[PDB]
């Protein structure tokens, strides 16, 4: 049941118990993990009385690379538990490349509990700062839409899609939001695309009642009203008659718009007039929502050329920068959101994994040991390693972070971060440049609508007979299916090595798959990442998945706006 | 050898059966006609007549849970079922006798019965099932870092699982795949690839041992 | 200090007092209200809610047995209630298991039920006592040859032996003497002649619950 006082002064003792509960985290977390193969190897037991100093002394750091068999494993039909343990409800993705190649990591319901409570006390922080009518909504681009399974029969997981598409969710989340502007199902909604779409429409169904609006990233508000930008003259005319636009084709989410649309003509006397009053949308948030306290997103790291065009739109209405955490684990809390997204630095909250730092004192990078977290040093720079609920067991996880301050007797760290770059030698590939170049290629024939593509990935199916390649788009219109073929074919005809000729050729690896996706997807690979809780160097985007990449997994399947097999060859 | 007289269909037989294999020991196999009780079962224990007991050295051991660790003690020099910390073993004995109690009137009554308590236990198999599943937080065993105490116990009620699928109708691994895919991560292991007979056989004896009482 | 969660008329609370007692802990009993289970023994054992519950280290330890061994294992270096070997160790945990099951069992019904559930269950301990007798034969205790484990397991049943003559209107001693006898014998240690509380209102509590399920 969530409540202001109790909760943050629960989170006050917390934080003020910052050695403990970390403490108690690790604890917990093996005494729930004594069984781990990789721990068994490390000479670990539990108990005793130098547990701290023990592991310090006893398991290896880790990299990507050597985390992608165990977890390998799990996922592939022998549903077998490892590092940490049991066959999890859901296996990771992580942007940047284990040596260009996927990066897997569980997730357990005790994730979930991580999430709860840090929307829950930092939802209490902000209605602190800006607090919101009991009785209104929020126009939340906010995306689940979509659900794999492995080629092992085990559910395959994104952070987001996991959080919402959780049995827990609906129920969990009820009492630490504003009621949501969208149907359940179009959120799900197969076309997330034409969801985006909707969901324009749907916080602006109750722009009186909106609180805020809302994107994990300024880039997803950005890109959301730079596709408000996009499509809201057709709105207009969809809304106007109570008839929606000839873009919308899935059943489903046609069938759910249907059931709210009746024909209203003043509306559009009123909706034109108004939204040019402004000169080109600055300001168009307030605009839009009038009684909107704040826009809520990252404003840091890779996000801050994009916090422009945000406040651009935003206007003066204050941005508040939103907390940093992923399914690799929760890091940091914003307790205090009403300062400025520039001087953003956000506080750890300390149940949510065992985390130690790596410092850069030395030149670069430095032979030094890894610290506590209240031994940490202000004003220095520290690389997150991460211990948690999530398979993570002293992971590095490759990004550096500053400690600004302490609230109290946990750190302030503020993220000046961007790329956890140096990558090395993939097998995902079908060269990057020329996988890029295929999507450049083919999508050529959707630029024909005039649009771009602002996205694509890839994908490796080795349980079919013969197995295929599978590509992924995020184009930023609705077309028909025809081009969407021709594309396909083109995708194949752009990956010109002699060898993916003799393979495909020959059917010895099978037709690849065109299976477009809708918008957002790639917005929210991005979304859950620099979000991730370490430090906002975490941008490059794996481009072609090795069964060991997962959140862009759990965004494959069921989100095909169309999904087609090569009709040539 | 050391000799185990024991009941094909049991789990706790099954324990006993995957404690020895577990370690490396050479054994010898009895099979029991519990109509027609063998005279060393019966000299065993004239009193229970229970399986599985094991004689070694001339002295028998009665009962899975006891078994398994007469099996970690009398022989404790490579895969120990323990931890080395008394907290340890404490979390393995006290969801060992989890397994053995609650665990198993739930499981025994899910294809022991009809009618009400079926139903009445459809949940609490499910719950328990869930408690596991809470319990183990995320250890891809149960009572220490490889093939242990508890994961021995409960390893033999994953060859049930198929039995617990049909006549409770359920599927144990679409509501928790964690526990189920434990087991099939413990079924690599060849001592429950050797000593776990026949599943479509677990699903058979139950249904045959429907038919008989009624 | 270790922190017992304790019920007057436990056994099994009994059986925790008794074990710690008689290896040397100085520890404190918490009186518990059933009715009004404990922040700290609802945060032990959530669920079952039962006693008896030794806190050590801010660590639970639960179910009598259980908390025994742990007794066991917490000091070990003085009093030991097991022998040196397994075998010795597992013939003490198996008579412990039956400590538990039938003659448990047994005794809830003389003291608890009347008429067609009481005289089955009477024949029922006086079988469990027998069996009793025989394999006490001449041990002073049990589990070694000293005061042992099992020895703590069944001593603590023999304050209701009061009570088990009166409902049952029978006499356990005429029918198995030696066990009874055992058991004023080991009341001799200050384990349990300090942890057990008064058998005239052990008797009176069965009274109670008699008055009250009619
Ligand atoms: N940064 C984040 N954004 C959205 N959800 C998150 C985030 N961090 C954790 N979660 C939560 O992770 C839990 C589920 O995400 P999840 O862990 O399933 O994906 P996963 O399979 O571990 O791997 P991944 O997210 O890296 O794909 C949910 O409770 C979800 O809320
Ligand atoms: N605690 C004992 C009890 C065993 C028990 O009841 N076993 C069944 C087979 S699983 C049995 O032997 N039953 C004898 C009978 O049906 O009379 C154990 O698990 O070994
Ligand atoms: N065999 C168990 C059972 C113990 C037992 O009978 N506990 C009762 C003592 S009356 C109890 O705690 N009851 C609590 C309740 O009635 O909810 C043990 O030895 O711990
Ligand atoms: C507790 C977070 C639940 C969902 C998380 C996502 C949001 O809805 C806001 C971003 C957040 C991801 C992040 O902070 O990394």
């Amino acid at each position: 049941t969530f409540d202001m006082n109790r909760v943050i002064d629960e989170f006050d003792e917390m934080t003020r118990n910052a050695h403990q509960v970390q403490k108690q985290t690790l604890k917990e977390i093996l005494l729930k993990n004594q069984s781990a193969i990789y721990l068994q190897n490390c000479g670990l037991n539990g108990n005793a009385t130098d547990p701290e100093e023990a592991f310090k002394s006893m398991v290896p750091l880790v990299t990507d690379v050597e985390l992608e068999p165990y977890i390998k494993r799990m996922v592939d039909g022998d549903t077998s538990p490892i590092l940490t343990g049991h066959p999890v409800p859901a296996i990771s993705l992580s942007s940047g490349t284990s040596q260009g190649r996927p990066k897997f990591i569980p997730f357990t319901d005790e994730l979930m509990e991580n999430t709860l409570q840090l929307f829950r006390t930092a939802f209490a922080f902000r209605n602190r700062d800006f607090p919101i009518d009991d009785n209104g909504k929020a126009l939340q681009f906010i995306f689940s839409s979509k659900q794999y399974i492995s080629t092992g029969g085990v559910p395959v997981g994104t952070a987001t899609t996991n959080v919402y598409r959780n049995p827990n969710f609906k129920a969990g989340m009820k009492s630490i939001t504003s009621p949501s502007c969208s149907p359940d199902e179009v959120i799900f909604s197969p076309d997330v695309h034409q969801a985006l779409y909707c969901h324009l429409l749907s916080g602006i169904l109750f722009r009186d009642q909106v609180q805020y609006v809302f994107a994990v990233f300024a880039h997803g508000l950005v890109h959301a009203f730079r596709t408000f930008e996009q499509v809201w003259e057709e709105i207009v005319t969809d809304i106007k008659d109570g008839v929606l636009s000839n873009r919308i084709t899935v059943p489903s989410v046609r069938t759910a718009m249907s059931k709210l649309l009746t024909p209203n003509p003043e509306l559009a006397e009123t909706i034109r007039t108004k939204c040019m009053s402004l000169s080109n949308w600055y300001g168009l948030i307030p605009a839009l929502f009038p009684n909107a306290k704040y826009v809520y997103g990252i404003m840091t790291g890779s996000m801050e050329p994009y916090v422009p065009k945000l406040r651009h739109y935003a206007g003066d209405l204050p941005l508040v920068s939103h907390d940093y955490g992923s399914s690799e684990g929760w890091i940091a809390a914003n307790v205090t959101p009403r300062l400025s997204p520039e001087e953003a630095t956000f506080a750890v909250i300390p149940n949510l994994g065992y985390f130690e730092f790596l410092p850069v004192s030395e030149t670069g990078e430095g032979e030094e040991k890894p610290v506590g977290l209240t031994q940490v040093k202000i004003g220095e720079e520290y690389e997150v390693v991460i211990t948690n609920y999530a398979g993570l067991y002293r992971y590095r996880l490759g990004d550096v972070v500053k400690v600004i301050g302490f609230y109290n007797n946990t750190p302030q760290l503020k993220f000046i971060c961007r790329r956890n770059l140096i990558l090395s030698i993939n097998i995902d590939k079908n060269t990057e440049r020329d996988l890029q170049l295929s999507v450049e290629s083919a999508a050529k024939r959707l630029s024909e609508e005039k649009i771009e593509v602002i996205d694509f990935s890839s994908y490796i199916d080795v349980s079919t007979d013969p197995g295929h390649y599978a590509i992924f788009w995020e184009i930023s219109g609705e077309t028909n299916e025809d081009v969407l073929q021709d594309c396909c074919n083109c995708l194949d005809r752009a990956f010109i090595d002699a060898g993916y000729v003799s393979s495909r050729k020959c059917k010895t690896i099978g037709a690849l798959e065109l299976r477009v996706v809708a918008k957002g997807t790639f917005r929210k690979i991005q979304e859950h990442f620099l979000g991730l809780g370490s430090s906002a160097g975490q941008f490059k985007m794996p481009r072609c998945v090795k069964p060991s990449n997962a959140k862009v997994l759990q965004i494959l399947c069921e989100n095909v706006v169309s999904s087609y097999f090569s009709t040539a060859f | 050898l050391p000799i185990l007289l024991d009941y094909w269909p049991s789990m706790f037989g099954m324990r006993a059966r995957v404690a020895l294999r577990e370690k490396g020991v050479e054994f010898e196999y009895r099979e029991e006609d519990f109509s027609n009780k063998s005279p060393l079962l019966l000299q065993s224990n004239p009193i229970h007549k229970k399986i599985p007991v094991l004689v070694h050295n001339g002295k028998p051991v009665c009962e899975s849970l006891n078994v398994v660790q007469y099996v970690d003690e009398a022989w404790p020099e490579k895969n120990p079922f323990f931890p080395s910390d008394p907290y340890g073993r404490a979390q393995a004995r006290f969801w060992a006798d989890f397994v053995d109690k609650k665990f198993t009137d739930a499981q025994f009554k899910v294809w022991g019965k009809k009618g009400e308590e079926q139903e009445a236990g459809k949940k609490e198999f499910i719950e328990a099932v869930k408690i596991l599943e809470s319990e183990l937080g995320d250890k891809p065993y149960f009572g220490g870092d490889s093939f242990g105490y508890v994961d021995i116990s409960l390893i033999t009620f994953s060859s049930w699982f198929q039995a617990y699928e049909k006549f409770g109708n359920f599927s144990i691994e679409s509501e928790s795949p964690k526990l189920i895919a434990w087991a099939k991560r413990c079924m690599e292991k060849e001592s429950v690839s050797k000593s776990l007979p026949d599943s479509e056989k677990i699903v058979a004896y139950a249904a045959e041992y429907r038919k008989n009482n009624l």
